[PDB]
């Protein structure tokens, strides 16, 4: 169950394919709306890999229909996500995810 | 025979003085190891520490009375201490039997096919106590004669009431012989027999034939060791960047290759069967680079530098390194060790994820060896008085002329027996920190800028804190001492309770918006405003909360209010109640900056803070807006505002309300309309405030509790007067560190109004939820080394 | 001990 409602449109001729790498600005809060974590903090972009299971299966289906430059949200239910397992200390478990997508560069 | 009994009753004073020593030092050291270290009462330990007890209350009472005794040279106590003294030795001497047995079979069950635990320490207590009682209820006095000088006697009576005694007096040797000494040997001999057996038919080969063909076929060179080329020759791990880590916990010698021995002990760290501690020293290992034992910074740093790579600037790595070190420092070496590591990280059950299908050994040789020591050593320090005993049993005639040798040879071996069964009770622990690591190096630790404040440096001979020492160092990170921050916070909250509703402010005037916990931008909003010695500020609310600092502009705010409590102002606002600090970060970071303590008196000050202000006799302070419920200022005066904010009245409606969209420029006459955004108060109109100005004769409202790019808004300009109805004023650069606005401040002097902004500064980083490194990093570790270890081995 | 006498000690008494 993975959903991308448009926030704002990229170029829409550049999409991902699997083997190059991703470099983006992400931002993410469960379904309350509350921040548990956001690349932009840092001041340096997160990069990640096509087709290496990397991140969770959610986050890299919806970057695979998200485009060069566009800006979307994620809505990502447990089942494509941390599950009931959840990670220690930041995602409590049987949580839905909504992740604020930037693509920023393609390697 | 008299002078035996002259040349040893100094040897006997000597061994009880020795044995008190020994026994209280050893035995209060292990209680304290056992009681403080936390990684101790994993295992089986905790019988350890009952030991202890099984000692300690035999040591402190039972050597010192007997003390009296060997000076005495007769028996000068009553009943009372001649059924208590041998009660204890009796108890303790079933404690430590019990204890044993008990442990011994409980590892049987470990290595072979917790509430049980302490049920069976109160069991073993409870039986032990039991079986002694028949010895208590069974001495007595009594005086008979000595040739003629009457002595008194504490013995068992030559007889007894009851025929249960009588049977006791007859046979007590041989109880004693029996359950004391036959049983404990008896049992732990056949357990150990049957873990032997265990460990001889459940040895197999199929495993071990799996693994040495996998080790073959991985072998390209059939060198009989792997490199570091044969471990990369499959694609899979090429992705892996905790290999290298990995190959060489494996290389066990450290020669740089892995032979089939080191193989088998690596992938053994990974069994079905193995326990949580293997699985947490292989992590432990993996930051501990050069394998002394213990985790540094540096090589803390580089390990997380080679896992997450170029995401994270060196600075900020490095300052949150340190801040885990000196978290998880609990002794204050600059380093953490393995039991540090374990009361850290022993929660985030990641040792259930590195899980492979395999089954070998190579723990047993540790705890195998202090049961067994513990064993030998009670069986060695009850031997000689058995052996004493049972030779009077078998060779002493008292009908034999030739008999006093017999009894200098008796006499001697009864007082050996007697001196060593002393020393038993204060050797464990001496036993423990020779035969195991664990102990050993936590006896070692316990008898063998980080610095907190205390109240001699924070609070003055005249009890006004020194606001430039807090200042230095809140800014570089430090931390304070529970006791000084709960005094400022409590006594800042007793400040604050005096103030009235409605505060009387005069020009000069300086007004900040919200802050939300940016102490380093709350720095440079007190450097461009000007220092607090000499400007008057009013503070409109929300100083927590959306930052990762705002326990240090709570201590700030509060300690410039004690210093300055008539020229520093400070109104609420709605981020301090119970429902937003619980839903926001502000809860984790009074958790883990100081104790659960500091946030009740935290949010006890909070529930003081004033409401609004007046000032200049023209202006109106507030943090949200108006109210439908409020038409005069009386009505604010009114306020209990002694208390959580209610979800409705003029409380929620003063903290919560904005104004409408279009304010100023509204189609409609309604004044209020609902506030879906916030979820509760209302959306005032351009026509509200205009009505509450001129009705109370205001001329404008200032206001926060909205975000804004410039950092503060002027809306519409009034009618009737000619100066903007309402400010907004927002305060917080860089909000959520996303939103990249900038800080505006309110001046207010010679009836001059300037607005003076202000940008971002730098602040150290914290990953999100306030979590160590050593959290962040875990799962990670683990998935990875899994996903290795399956890729080699399980195909 | 394993004696009889003044004391009480572990077995019988001692001298
Ligand atoms: C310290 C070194 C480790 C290394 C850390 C970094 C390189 C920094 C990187 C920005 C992570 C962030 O650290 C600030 C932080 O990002 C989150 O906040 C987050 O927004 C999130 O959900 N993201 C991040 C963006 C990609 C999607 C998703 C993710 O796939 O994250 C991945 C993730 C956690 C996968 C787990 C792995 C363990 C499996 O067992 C589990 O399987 C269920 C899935 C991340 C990228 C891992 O591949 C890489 C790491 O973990 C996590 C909530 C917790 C995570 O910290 C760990
Ligand atoms: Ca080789
Ligand atoms: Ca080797
Ligand atoms: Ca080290
Ligand atoms: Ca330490
Ligand atoms: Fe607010």
């Amino acid at each position: 169950g993975v959903e991308i409602e448009t926030i704002s449109p990229g170029d829409g001729r550049t999409f991902p394919k699997k083997g190059q790498t991703c470099v983006v600005h992400y931002t993410g809060m469960l379904q309350n709306g509350k921040k548990f974590d956001s690349s932009r903090d840092r001041n340096k972009p997160f990069k990640f890999r096509i087709g290496k299971q990397e991140v969770i299966k959610g986050f890299e289906e919806g970057a695979a229909q998200m485009s060069l430059g566009q800006r979307a949200k994620l809505t990502c239910t447990p089942d494509v996500a941390y599950g009931a397992t959840g990670h220690p200390g930041v995602i409590p478990p049987n949580a839905t995810l909504i992740f604020d997508v930037e693509l920023l560069n393609l390697e | 025979p008299i002078e035996i009994k002259e040349t040893f009753k100094y040897i006997n004073t000597v061994v009880s003085c020795l044995v008190f020593v020994l026994g209280i030092i050893g035995n209060s050291t292990l209680l304290y190891i056992i009681y403080k270290n936390k990684c101790m009462r994993n295992g089986p330990n905790i019988l350890i520490a009952s030991l202890a007890l099984g000692d300690l209350l035999h040591i402190v009472i039972a050597i010192p009375i007997n003390v009296y005794k060997l000076l005495a040279e007769d028996w000068p106590f009553g009943a009372e201490m001649c059924k208590l003294v041998p009660f204890i030795q009796k108890a303790s001497v079933g404690i430590t039997v019990l204890s044993l047995c008990a442990l011994s079979i409980d590892r049987y069950r470990a290595v072979a096919s917790p509430k049980w635990t302490a049920v069976e320490i109160v069991l073993i207590w409870v039986v032990s106590v039991v079986l002694a009682v028949p010895e208590a209820i069974g001495f007595d006095i009594i005086t008979m004669d000595y040739k003629g000088s009457y002595l008194r006697i504490c013995l068992l009576h030559p007889v007894q009431k009851t025929a249960f005694m009588q049977f006791y007096a007859t046979a007590k040797d041989w109880w004693l012989f029996s359950f004391y000494f036959c049983l404990p040997l008896a049992i732990t001999a056949f357990f150990y027999t049957l873990m032997t057996c265990e460990m001889l038919r459940k040895k197999d080969a199929d495993e071990i034939k799996r693994l040495g063909k996998r080790f073959k076929k991985l072998d390209l060179d059939n060198s009989g060791s792997l490199s570091v080329e044969e471990f990369m020759s499959l694609p899979e791990l090429q992705q892996n960047p905790l290999v290298q880590r990995v190959i060489d916990i494996f290389d066990t010698d450290g020669n740089g290759e892995v032979d089939f021995k080191e193989f088998i002990e690596g992938v053994s760290q990974f069994s079905v069967k193995g326990d949580k501690e293997q699985k947490l020293r292989f992590a432990f290992r993996i930051y501990d680079m050069d394998k002394d034992g213990y985790i540094s910074n540096g090589e803390l740093f580089q390990v997380l530098k080679m896992m997450v790579g170029n995401n994270l600037k060196d600075t900020q790595l490095q300052q949150i390194v340190d801040k885990t070190i000196i978290n998880a420092d609990k002794d204050g070496d600059g380093r953490i060790s393995f039991e540090e590591f374990c009361a850290v990280v022993g929660g985030l059950d990641i040792h259930k994820k590195m899980v492979v299908d395999v089954d070998h050994l190579k723990q047993r040789r540790e705890v195998a060896k202090t049961v067994f020591c513990l064993v030998l050593v009670f069986a060695l320090c009850w031997l000689p008085l058995h052996l004493a005993r049972i030779l009077k049993l078998t060779l002493y005639n008292q009908n034999d002329p030739n008999r006093c040798e017999l009894l200098s040879f008796l006499l001697v071996l009864d007082y050996i027996g007697i001196n060593m069964a002393s020393l038993n009770s204060c050797a464990n622990p001496i036993a423990l920190y020779l035969v195991s690591k664990r102990f050993k190096n936590a006896f070692k630790s316990a008898l063998c800028p980080s610095h907190r404040l205390t109240a001699k440096e924070v609070f003055d001979n005249d009890g006004k804190p020194r606001v430039d020492i807090l200042k230095a160092h809140l800014m570089k990170e430090g931390r304070l001492e529970e006791t000084v921050a709960l005094r400022i916070i409590t006594e800042g909250a007793s400040i604050l309770r005096q103030e009235k509703n409605l505060l009387d402010i005069d020009a000069p005037v300086t007004v900040c918006g919200d802050i939300h916990g940016q102490f380093f931008d709350l720095m440079k909003l007190f450097e461009v405003g000007g220092s607090p010695a000499n400007t008057r500020y009013l503070f409109l609310g929300d100083y927590v909360d959306r930052g990762y600092f705002s326990i240090e502009c709570v201590l700030y705010l509060w300690a410039l209010k004690i210093l300055y409590p008539k020229t520093l102002f400070l109104l609420r606002g709605n981020h301090e109640c119970r429902h937003l600090t619980e839903y926001f970060t502000f809860k984790q970071e009074c958790k883990i900056k100081y104790s659960e303590r500091v946030y009740d008196a935290c949010m006890d000050a909070f529930d003081c803070l004033p409401l609004a202000a007046l000032m200049n006799q023209q202006f109106l302070c507030v943090h949200g807006g108006l109210s439908p419920e409020i038409n005069t200022l009386d009505d604010i005066r009114k306020l209990d505002r002694f208390k959580e904010p209610p979800a409705y009245g003029p409380m929620c409606d003063i903290l919560w309300s904005d104004p409408l969209e279009d304010f100023g420029n509204e189609k409609t006459q309604e004044h209020f309309t609902h506030n879906t955004v916030r979820g509760c108060s209302y959306f005032y109109s351009y026509p509200a405030v205009c009505e509450f100005l001129q009705h109370n004769n205001l001329l404008s409202i200032l206001r926060a509790h909205e975000a804004q790019d410039a950092g503060y808004r002027m809306y519409r300009k009034s009618q009737t007067t000619g100066f903007p109805s309402l400010i907004t004023i927002f305060s917080a650069p860089n909000y959520l560190d996303v939103y990249n606005n900038k800080a505006a401040v309110l001046k207010y002097e010679n009836n001059v109004m300037n607005i003076r902004q202000f940008n971002c500064s730098p602040h150290p980083y914290w990953l999100p939820n306030f979590m160590d490194v050593f959290t962040w990093s875990l799962p990670f570790v683990g998935e990875k080394v899994t996903e290795m270890l399956v890729n080699v081995l399980n195909l | 001990g394993n004696w009889h006498g003044t004391s009480p000690d572990w077995f019988f008494n001692y001298y």
